[PDB]
Order: C-alpha cells, then sequence, then structure tokens
RNA sequence: CCCCACUAUGCUUAGCCCUAAACCUCAACAGUUAAUCAACAAAACUGCUCGCCAGAACACUACGAGCCACAGCUUAAAACUCAAAGGACCUGGCGGUGCUUCAUAUCCCUCUAGAGGAGCCUGUUCUGUAAUCGAUAAACCCCGAUCAACCUCACCACCUCUUGCUCAGCCUAUAUACCGCCAUCUUCAGCAAACCCUGAUGAAGGCUACAAAGUAAGCGCAAGUACCCACGUAAAGACGUUAGGUCAAGGUGUAGCCCAUGAGGUGGCAAGAAAUGGGCUACAUUUUCUACCCCAGAAAAACGAUAGCCCUUAUGAAACUUAAGGGUCGAAGGUGGAUUUAGC
C-alpha cells in the first residue's frame, strides 16, 4: 500500500485540513504547490538553492512560531522578493506576533540577502476539511 | 481400489435394473435412460452415474432434469432394496463421449487418404 | 396487516414511540397494541372507501372548526 | 482497445451500398437505417475496396509476416504468385491442346484450390489424444500454417521462399507433396485413435 | 435553514456588486458568465479538476418551523420518488378509464432529477411503469411526461472553394498516429495526386500505400475524376498514407452525394483512427510486455 | 446427546467380562 | 468383507433363564387453558399418591443375601483420586470431497514470439581471499545501484589521532521497539463507526421489490482528473494478510563501544571447479555485403563474438582493471528435453 503523504482513516475522528486530506496524486489536480518559484521551470537554474532555502524557511518558521502555525506555509518568490504567507492561530498575544514578524523578517532578510516579508492570516482554530 | 471397483459394478447393475422398470416414475421409464458407467468418490461422498445423452438437445435437457428430480428417490429405493447399507447421494452426469466417436465415424467416411538414485549419494560420500 | 398477514411493524413502532394509533381491525387482526381499534372489514372496496371518506371528513371538519375558533377568538 | 464498444466494424463492399432500395428486405432496411446511427471503426490499412483484394491471400501474407515486415511478406507473396503463373504458362505452352484445355493458369485459383486440398477435415485434441472435429476457421488456419511451416523447413537449402512456396502450392494443387501427406497422416492417426475417441 | 440561504444570497449579491465595481463592468448587466470570467482572471488557478478552482455562485429542508412537513409523502423517506410514482399511476388510471434515437435516463440521471437516492430495483420499477405508460396509447399530456425522462442518443462537410487559377476545389485534413496531412481535391481532374509536390507513385513506392490512397476514390467510383494535392508531415510511410487517405475522403465528401457520404462513413473512410502508440510503463518491457517472471 | 457415558459403560462391561473369562 | 457347503439356533412339545435404546426416553389418577415458557424435546400447569435421585469416577463392580440361575441375574458399597463431570444451545471453521457454472492473455488446449541447446554480458549461490552488508518461493536474483579503477566504502592489512567538523561520534546489536517508504493478495470490493430492531433484553440475529427491520456518515471502488475522446493506458486501489523488506536514505526507542565497535592516511580484493537466474548476439536465404531508404547488384559452408590477443584514442593525477575505434583471430553454434515466460 502507498504510505506517502497520506492520512489513514481509523475512526472518523481525526481532523485534517485540505492539504493533509489530499494524497500526492492530487497536487496538480486539487492542491497547488505550497511553494512558487521559477527554479523548477524549463531552462531555469538554481533549483537546488531554492529548494534548500525553502526547506530552511519552513523549518525555521515552524520553530519560531511554536504551536501557532495552523497549516503549512506558502512561499512566493517574485524577483528577489520573498513572501511567506502563514495561517496562524489566535492563541498568542498580538505583541508577540508583531515581535516575531519583525524579528523573522529582519533575520531572514539578512541571512538570505533578499527583502523577506511575512504575511500572517489568523484563524480561530485549525480549519477542518474533513474527519478521518 | 478393489472394494471401490466392486461397489461401482454393483451400483451400476442396480441402477440399470432400476431404470428398466416404471418403479421410480412412469416418465423416467418412458425416457429409456441408459448408463455408460458408475464411479464412486474416493471418500464415498457421492456416486456419479454417467448417463448417455441423445443427439436431441431439448430431449437431453428433459432427461437430465428428470434424472436430477428422481435421484433422491432412486437413492431411497436403493437403500430400501438393501443393495448397499449406506448409499451416498447419486449425481447424474451427462456423457457426451460417444458423440465424439460418432462424429469421427461420420467425418472419416468422407476423409481422404530407487536403489541406483541413492547409490550416487553413497558413492559421493565414500569418495568425499 | 402486512402482505404476509403479519401485523404491520408500524403498530409496534408507534407503540414504542408512544404514538396513539387508530386502526381498522378485521377478524384476523391483532387489536392488542392499537389505541382506538375499529372492528370492521378492511378488504371490501366499499368499506375502505367509507373509512377514507369518514376520516377525511373528520379531519377537514376539525381543521375548519379550528380556523373558525381561532378567528372568533381573534375577533373577541 | 481505443475503440469504444459502441463502434462497429466497417463494411467495405461496394455491392452492398449499390443494392437498390426495392430489393432490400424489411430486416435489411432496418439494419441499414440502424447503421446510420452507429459509430464505425476506421477502415483498416490492410483491406480496401479493390476488386483484386483477396482476403485469403491477405491472411496468408499476414501469417508469412515476420516482425511486422509487411512489405517483405507482400513481396514474397507476389513473387510466389508470379512464379506459379510463370510455371503454369510454361507448362501450357509446352503441352498439347488437349492438355492445354485442362491446364489451369490462374494463380489465385491454384492457391485457393491448394489451400482447400490441404484443409484437414478432422484433427486431434487432448481430453488421451482424442480425434475431434475442427471448425472451418481452424481448418483454414491449419492448412495455411502447415504450408508456411513446410516451406520454412530447413530441408530446402539456398532456395528462396517464393520458389519453394510455388513448388509446394503446385504440388498441393495436384493432391501431392509433403503437406497433403501430413494431412493424410493426421487422418490416419485419427482413424487409429477412433477407439480412444469415445472420451 | 432558509435564513442561512437568504443570508448567503444577500452576501452573494453584495459580492457581485463589488466584483462588478472592481472589473469596471455595469453592476446591472453583470451576469454569471461575467462573474466566472472575472473570478478566473483575478484568481488564476490551473488545477485540472474544475470543481477545485475558485468559484463565486448563488439541498433543502422538508419541514417548516412548526415541524409539519410540506410533502404529504414525506414519511416515506423518498417523497420525490413516491410522488412521481403516484402521479404516473394516476395517469395510468386515467388512461385505462378513458379507454428511434431516444432512451430512458440512467439511474444517476433520475436521482439528479429527483435530488434523492434510489435503489436499482426502484429505478427498474419506475422504468417499467413508464414503459407501461408508453404502451398504453398515452396522449400528448403523457407523451411530454415521458419525454421529460427521455434522452437523445452526421458528418459536417467542408464547402467548395475557388482558387486563383479558376478551378473549383475543396480542402480538408486528417491525421493517423503521429502523421498529419492536408489534402486539396479539385472538382475536375485526371486522377493526378501529388504529395508534397511529388507524384504519388514516386513518394509512395510501397504498393499498399498506393492502394490505401486509391481506396476512397475507388469506393465512390471516382478514379481519375479529380486532382489531389497533399501535404503530409510526421509518422512513417503507412501513417502518412492513412492520413492522406482520411484527408482525401473528408475533402471528397464535398463532391459526392449525401448517400455516398453515409456509405463512406459506414466504410470507415471518415472515422479518424484513434489507435496510437501506447506509452511504456515502468516495471515492464513495453506497453504490455511484462518482464520475464522469475521463480 | 453424546454416548460417552454409554461408551464408558460398554468399556467397563467388556473389561469385566474379559476379567471373568481370564479367572 | 464376498462366494459355497453346513451346525448350534430361529419352529413344536415340557420346563428353565427374567435380560433390552423392555423408549412416547415424558409414572398412575383427577383437573385447567387462566395470567406461556432457561434451552432442546411432545404447549404450560395445578391437585394427589407411589417409586426414585442428592458431584463425577471407582461401579450394569467388590462383599453380603436371594434365585432351577453356576463366565449368570437382582439388590449394591467403600477406600484411594479429581474440581470438575454433565444437559441444551450459539458462533465455528479450515476437508489433495464431488456436481453445475466459470476465468479471456487466463486454469488447460488453441495464437505469436521467447526462455530451457551455444557464446557473451549480468546478478546470485558455492569455492577461494586478510578483505563489506542488505535482498533470499510467489513478493530475491541488470535487486538497493537512474551504477564500485582511486573516491565511492560501510571491507581487509598496516600506520596514525584522542573533548575529536559537531554543546562529540558509531554503517555497533535489535525491522521481533518504530517512524519513514513499500511488497503482497489488489488483474480485489469490501471495510465500517454511529444508531434501530429481534431473540422474554442469553452466547447471537437483522434476507424477501407484487418486499417481511434495517439505516448508515465515512473509507475504498465508483466518480472526477492526466494523456489523444466518452475508449484505453496511467494514476488510484480501503480494512486486513505474511511478527513481509529496509536501524546501510534519514530520524528514533532500547542495549553496547568512548586510547575505539570512533576518526584519518597509504595499499589491497572482485578469481573460477561449479551451478543458477535474467539479458544481448546468433545459429542465416523472410538471410549476409553494398548502394538506396524499399523496382538493384553481389554473397551464399559462408552465416556467427560486443569473446581472446595486439594497437590507438577518449576520460582521468592514475586505464593492468572503463569506454570507443582499428587490426588480428573466425571459435562454440546449425532452431534447442521435460518444463516455462509474455502478449487481446
Ligand atoms: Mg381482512
Ligand atoms: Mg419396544
Ligand atoms: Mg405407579
Ligand atoms: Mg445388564
Ligand atoms: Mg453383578
Ligand atoms: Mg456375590
Ligand atoms: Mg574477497
Amino acid at each position: 500500500k502507498n504510505r506517502a503523504a497520506r492520512v489513514r482513516v481509523s475512526k472518523g475522528d481525526k481532523p485534517v485540513t485540505y492539504e493533509e486530506a489530499h494524497a500526492p496524486h492530487y497536487i496538480a489536480h486539487r492542491k497547488g504547490w505550497l511553494s512558487l518559484h521559477t527554479g523548477n521551470l524549463d531552462g531555469e537554474d538554481h533549483a537546488a538553492e531554492r529548494t534548500v532555502e525553502d526547506v530552511f524557511l519552513r523549518k525555521f518558521m515552524w520553530g519560531t512560531f511554536p504551536g501557532c502555525l495552523a497549516d503549512q506555509l506558502v512561499l512566493k518568490r517574485r524577483g528577489n522578493q520573498l513572501e511567506i504567507c502563514a495561517v496562524v492561530l489566535r492563541q498568542l498575544s498580538p505583541h508577540k506576533y508583531y515581535f516575531l514578524v519583525g524579528y523573522s523578517e529582519t533575520l531572514l532578510s539578512y541571512f538570505y540577502k533578499c527583502p523577506v516579508r511575512l504575511h500572517l492570516q489568523t484563524v480561530p482554530s485549525k480549519v477542518v476539511y474533513k474527519y478521518l | 481400489h478393489a472394494r471401490l471397483r466392486a461397489l461401482n459394478g454393483l451400483l451400476y447393475k442396480a441402477l440399470t435394473d432400476l431404470l428398466c422398470t416404471p418403479e421410480v416414475s412412469q416418465e423416467l421409464y418412458d425416457l429409456n435412460v441408459e448408463l455408460s458407467k458408475v464411479s464412486l468418490t474416493p471418500d464415498f461422498s457421492a456416486c456419479r452415474a454417467y448417463w448417455k445423452t441423445t443427439l436431441s438437445a431439448e430431449q437431453n435437457a428433459h432427461m437430465e432434469a428428470v434424472l436430477q428430480r428422481s435421484a433422491a428417490h432412486m437413492r431411497h429405493l436403493l437403500m430400501s432394496q438393501q443393495t448397499l447399507r449406506n448409499v451416498p447421494p447419486i449425481v447424474f452426469v451427462q456423457d457426451k463421449g460417444n458423440a465424439a466417436l460418432a462424429e469421427l465415424d461420420q467425418l472419416l467416411a468422407v476423409a481422404d487418404f530407487d536403489h541406483e538414485a541413492l547409490n550416487k549419494q553413497i558413492m559421493e560420500y565414500k569418495r568425499r | 396487516l402486512n402482505n404476509i398477514f403479519e401485523p404491520h411493524v408500524a403498530v409496534r413502532d408507534a407503540a414504542k414511540m408512544n404514538i396513539p394509533t387508530v386502526g381498522i381491525v378485521d377478524t384476523n387482526c391483532n387489536p392488542c397494541l392499537i389505541t382506538y381499534p375499529v372492528p370492521g372489514n378492511d378488504d371490501s372496496p366499499l368499506a375502505v372507501h367509507l373509512y377514507c371518506r369518514l376520516f377525511q371528513t373528520a379531519i377537514t371538519r376539525a381543521k375548519e372548526k379550528r380556523q373558525q375558533v381561532e378567528a372568533l377568538y381573534r375577533l373577541q | 482497445s481505443r475503440y469504444s464498444p459502441e463502434f462497429k466494424d466497417p463494411l467495405i463492399d461496394k455491392e452492398y451500398y449499390r443494392k437498390p432500395v426495392e430489393e432490400l428486405t424489411e430486416e435489411e432496411k432496418y439494419v441499414r437505417e440502424l447503421k446510420k446511427t452507429q459509430l464505425i471503426k476506421a477502415a483498416p490499412a490492410g483491406k480496401t475496396s479493390s476488386v483484386f483484394e483477396d482476403p485469403v491471400i491477405s491472411k496468408f501474407t499476414n501469417m508469412m509476416m515476420i516482425g511486422g515486415n509487411k512489405v517483405l511478406a507482400r513481396s514474397l507473396m507476389i513473387q510466389t504468385l508470379e512464379a506459379v503463373k510463370r510455371k503454369q504458362f510454361e507448362k501450357y505452352h509446352a503441352a498439347s491442346a488437349e492438355e492445354q484445355a485442362t491446364i489451369e493458369r490462374n494463380p489465385y485459383t491454384i492457391f485457393h484450390q491448394a489451400l482447400k486440398n490441404c484443409e484437414p477435415m478432422i484433427g486431434l485434441v487432448p481430453i488421451y489424444q482424442v480425434p475431434v472435429p475442427l471448425p472451418d476457421r481452424r481448418r483454414r488456419f491449419l492448412a495455411m500454417k502447415w504450408m508456411i511451416t513446410e516451406c520454412r523447413d530447413k530441408k530446402h537449402q539456398r532456395t528462396l521462399m517464393p520458389e519453394k512456396l510455388s513448388h509446394k502450392l503446385l504440388e498441393a494443387f495436384h493432391n501431392q507433396g509433403p503437406v497433403i501427406k501430413r494431412k493424410h497422416d493426421l487422418h490416419k492417426m485419427a482413424e487409429a485413435n477412433r477407439a480412444l475417441a469415445h472420451y | 435553514t432558509e435564513d442561512f440561504i437568504k443570508k448567503q444570497i444577500e452576501e452573494f449579491n453584495i459580492g457581485k456588486r463589488h466584483l462588478a465595481n472592481m472589473m469596471g463592468e455595469d453592476p446591472e448587466t453583470f451576469t454569471q458568465e461575467d462573474i466566472d470570467r472575472a473570478i478566473a482572471y483575478l484568481f488564476p488557478s490551473g488545477l485540472f479538476e474544475k470543481r477545485a478552482r475558485p468559484v463565486m455562485k448563488h439541498r433543502a429542508i422538508q419541514w417548516g418551523e412548526d415541524g409539519r412537513p410540506f410533502h404529504y409523502l414525506f414519511y416515506t423517506g423518498k417523497q420525490s420518488y413516491y410522488s412521481l410514482m403516484h402521479d404516473v399511476y394516476g395517469m395510468l388510471l386515467n388512461l385505462e378509464k378513458h379507454q428511434i434515437g431516444s432512451r430512458w435516463l440512467i439511474k444517476e440521471e433520475l436521482e439528479e432529477m429527483l435530488v434523492e437516492k434510489l435503489s436499482d430495483l426502484d429505478y427498474m420499477q419506475f422504468i417499467r411503469l413508464l414503459e407501461k405508460l408508453l404502451t398504453s396509447q398515452c396522449g400528448a399530456a403523457e407523451e411530454e411526461f415521458v419525454q421529460r425522462f427521455r434522452r437523445s442518443v452526421k458528418q459536417l462537410i467542408e464547402p467548395v472553394q475557388y482558387d486563383e487559377q479558376g478551378m473549383a476545389f475543396s480542402k480538408s485534413e486528417g491525421k493517423r498516429k503521429t502523421a498529419k496531412a492536408e489534402a486539396i481535391v479539385y472538382k475536375h481532374g485526371s486522377g493526378r495526386i501529388k504529395v508534397n509536390g511529388i507524384d504519388y507513385q514516386l513518394y509512395f513506392p510501397i504498393t499498399q500505400d498506393r492502394e490505401q490512397l486509391m481506396f476512397p476514390f475507388h469506393f465512390v467510383d471516382r478514379l481519375g475524376k479529380h486532382d489531389v494535392t497533399c501535404t503530409v508531415s510526421g509518422g512513417g510511410r503507412s501513417a502518412q498514407a492513412g492520413a492522406i487517405r482520411l484527408a482525401m475522403a473528408k475533402a471528397l465528401c464535398s463532391f459526392v452525394t449525401e448517400d455516398e457520404v453515409e456509405w463512406m462513413r459506414q466504410a470507415g473512410l471518415l472515422t479518424t483512427d484513434p489507435r496510437v502508440r501506447e506509452r511504456k510503463k515502468p516495471g515492464q518491457e513495453g506497453a504490455r510486455r511484462k518482464f520475464t517472471w522469475k521463480k | 446427546k453424546n454416548v460417552l457415558k454409554i461408551r464408558r459403560r460398554k468399556m467397563n462391561h467388556h473389561k469385566y467380562r474379559k476379567l471373568v473369562k481370564k479367572t
């Protein structure tokens, strides 16, 4: 059986978002890519660099916002601009959210030498697409 | 096995005697069914009587249906006559073998013209 | 009675759910669990038509009397 | 198959569409009307409306084909037909008028007659090798396969396929040759196993 | 409830007005097609499953606030199906007292029509009742009822054109495997066929390809009655021959009678052969050839 | 019902008869 | 057991013997059908009386007694031992056990091309080496590897280092601790929570379409989507099955090494007695060589090595071990057994 990036139904109680509820063979069909850059296009270079940067950004935003990210990040690259769009819970205080936004933006901009921006969309709770 | 062969012969004779009479039913006697052979299952679970089938398909189906209907009654009759103390269920199987021979006759009228095995291991062990 | 001459399961279900049941019971019926059994023929077309007409008239009369009473109270 | 089951095989026959309406029966008229509402498969590259199109020769060419080399198989078949016709013409011109009347010169007729003569009426199948009747399709396939296998035998050295096939076809046209002998041996074996045929 | 639906309707109207403002369109004539085009432009999603793309658009409850159901057959649990059966039975009673390219809709279509879920046996019962209605010499009032449940089950021909030289001609195209051909057939000619500017007997040394080219004209008995110019690209000799054959037949349809067009369609001269090379799959030698199964 | 009690009775009777025959 | 012959015996007379699943397994008599009844059996009881029973086994026994009985019958114990014995049901299955239908590249035959014969290539096993590991019937065997001359490398030999590139490290043990990613039936359509009803509310059961207690969210199939259609191929393919594979992708539980089971350098294997799997090239004339890319001319005992030897070139620091080319050699082989693979 295929065990890759799938959520197995056990009791119809586990809540899953839209991303988790869809198997990989649905990426081109029901859930667009979580990252958008030109590196993987035809004739374009630096695909590996973009992949490594995306992995580091995901692992860094996951730990910088512990228990706050509702779903996986969305990374967009436009020229040298990098935009991280994150769905976040409303558990933490807004002061801490703004502190983390400023800190993460400045640190990522200085680390990757690109004008990083971070857009947070707040939700009361993790949106449940279905139960498994 | 000898006992199976003897029982097969006895059951074939008994069934042939049964079907030569209106005893089972008038319709079955009117059908004039014939048998080629009778074979018992190795575990004595069933008794297959191979009855010859005529060329007519509808008549063959009618005869097979009547035989299937009367198989249980014939089994009871055999147990009543004490030809066998325990008679397994009787299954009437169509026999089309003679049809192939008949068609071959029709077409041919127009056709134109132990110790040694282990001795190897023993030899190898002796040499080794 | 159902089509196999057993009592309709709806009778037992309504008794379970405490729903009163009016019922036309023939000689072979079981009026034990029916709240308001009416012993009568249930096979003749005339009898069934009479029952349908009677219940229709009763319900229509009740509804129109309810409308009349409500209107009269409003006009009070 | 890329064709849905709704599709129907094409009917490449000009005479069918040239038949007058009056001669059509009620069932034939209904069939023609129904065909107007049915999807039709594309005409296969093998068969056309050509008056010289012989389905038997086309099937024989397909059987002779090795590794999809249809051009080579067609060339071998036409060379065989030409060789048969040339040998028949030589025999005709070298024979007297009385023999000339009997001598046949149509290669297609000779090919069909040889295949018919090589058709085995009855064959054998395990059930014991019980002799059993053969459907006409199986008969034609067995005749063609026997002819092709006999021509492909290594017993012939350095001789081209068209010459060997023409020689075997001419032999079979006169009810002689290895293929007719094979058919007679099969029939003899069926006669011998007549006893076991009751299985 | 209906309150939620009405709130959604008001929200959709307000959002439609905002969308019309954003696109600069007239808020009055801003129809559903305009809404869909605006949404597709503003939120371009290339997800293949069209149901997953963004969409801005406009089941119900069968009882009111007092708890009384609206339909008298509600407690059956299949009120739509049984109401339909009741109406059909009433029509059959009325008919009894007073005295092709269409098929019955499939169970899925019936369920969509009745917004309910029905078993196979229920569908068969309804279909048998409808057939009895049809066979009962039903009038137009019931024939329209039947046609509510009825579902319907010819080749277009290119027109004749004229060239600079003054000849009358038609042009068509076809394809076979990986070969594409475009053919031009003149109304009057002498049987000359030129492929890519080369005479056909020189461009097609194989006799089978020439027979394939002959097949369309020979079928309608028009050998030597036309002149053909074909441009074919891709594929092999046989694929090119088949593509040219299909294109020539399609173009010649413009000059033969409709009966001959139907005859050619029945002969397969007009159907495009969908048989194309099947892709090789991983874990097997070819399209279908598996690897040697070891033991 | 199972005849295990009857089987035990039969076995005991057979053994008793054998013992009586022996001695 | 079967066949034949034959005896006690079955029969009569006159006595004995007194045993049976001697069973309607339901004691005799009287009465009732009123609110049923553990189960099964033959619907449930009441009144009354007689006989009998008090765990199983010892035990249709021993002893005593009686009897026409003498290997008998009736009556009938105890000691030792056991935690059960037993009655009726419920759910049960596996059985090289038949019959009738079937399988659609599928179980057999039939169709085509193969494998099993030869060389070579490649993997495995064995042999050997000082010199990895994992894979091991289907579901391993051109497998991890879309790849090993050094590196890769985890192996071996020798030498070197000790808070070590790392707030160390370990390719050290355990896939029978796991995540992760998968095989397999699956070329399957079932898995199912949550309710409802039946059996007196027992282990359980829930099927009737002219329908009689089932409904079912959800999962999967389906559908939808990709490719060229609506077809087809992909993709998908649940729950379960093999304590299935991988601790050597990586992570991690447990346990172990810490002057070494860690780290580094130099050098080195990898062969053939042999068997086996798979692949390539062929054994030719439907062929070989050449032109051409399909109207030809030659060859035809030659056909046939990508093998062996030599040389050159490419890559590289390094070619003996890689690849390409050339020269030379022209061998085995002559369509291959049982068996077996794949294709609609
Ligand atoms: Mg009644
Ligand atoms: Mg008795
Ligand atoms: Mg008594
Ligand atoms: Mg006794
Ligand atoms: Mg005693
Ligand atoms: Mg005594
Ligand atoms: Mg070694």
